[PDB]
């Protein structure tokens, strides 16, 4: 399993962000609005190949979370599409970025704004977001935003779609890495 | 905007 | 450029199906409802990297078409995602199949019916279609349906979407290969 | 059904 692939909770589907480590311990990052209501994660829609258990969730205000792997034998790939991901960086306006997710696959664009505040309604406001002209659709949440070998963000939400175009906002990954004391690979 |  | 990637006409976007050859001459297949109203194709949304010119189109009744490459230097990859595609086969009920397209990327499922008739409205009825439980969305038309190293179909249309699921119908590729005297690679 |  790799960044951008489907992950399933008891209620629905999101996308894996990045695979991460602290020493010999493996985890993955995803969106906080995905981990908020989900303890166990599975790799398959049948909900029989366990991935692991949520260990941290931050949503709203932020939108990031973390799941520790309990499945010792599943492959935990370190690439996104063919791309190695070995470090994290901050977004900058104009940076070229690619997202992968389990609804729409791989789509690219530019960073168009930093530190955006995004109101999802119902009290769920997120701050500090990267805005982009990349499209996304429901189920893509949590998937990686990258640029070359650098992790940049985790898919949060947006408007539009991948048929006619959209605007998608991402949680910067660096804050999740720091919060959880892990490193992307 | 809407969560994905 | 490879199967599943975006192709742009003067009016819109579809997906490349397969790259194909007759001798030393290169072409690509896509959906007939894409080639019906489009002569020139481009690789980019700016409409400045020409791919080639439509040379055959069959839609409705069937849904296939063909574009001969005029861009001699662009790469014309023979793989779909990582998969070589070296032959064509007929669909069978239950066969495991994968689609790629430029809106939704790569999604998999099964063949659920053969010889389906699909009414798109307005006189546009297609016959002989492969039905599947694979999802697709607008812009995915024309992209490949494959199974291992075998080309099976070209994305035509359907219902639903890749967030909540769908039903997608494909033109069997073998009829296009025969009509146009080309072989997939 | 709808074309894509
Ligand atoms: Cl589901
Ligand atoms: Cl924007
Ligand atoms: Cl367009
Ligand atoms: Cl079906």
């Amino acid at each position: 399993i790799s960044g951008g692939d489907a992950i399933y909770s008891s209620t629905g589907r999101c996308s894996l962000g990045f695979n991460v480590r602290s020493g010999s311990t493996y985890y993955f990052l995803t969106a906080g609005h995905c981990t908020d209501g989900a303890t166990t994660w599975w790799a398959n829609s049948a909900r029989t190949t366990v991935l692991g258990t949520t260990s941290g969730s931050s949503f709203p205000n932020n939108d990031y979370g973390i799941v520790r792997y309990t499945n010792t034998t599943i492959p935990k790939d370190g690439t996104v599409g063919g791309q190695d991901i070995t470090s994290a960086a901050n977004a900058t306006v104009g940076m070229a970025v690619t997202r992968r997710g389990s609804t729409t696959g791989t789509h690219s664009g530019s960073v168009t704004a930093l530190n955006a505040t995004v109101n999802y309604g119902g009290g769920d406001v997120v701050y500090g977001m990267i805005r982009t002209n990349v499209c996304a659709e429901p189920g893509d949440s949590g998937g990686p935003l990258y640029s070359g070998t650098r992790a940049i963000g985790l898919t949060s939400g947006g408007s539009g779609n991948c048929s006619s175009g959209g605007t998608t906002f991402f949680q910067p990954v660096t804050e999740a890495l720091s919060a959880y004391g892990v490193s992307v690979y | 905007d809407a969560i994905y």
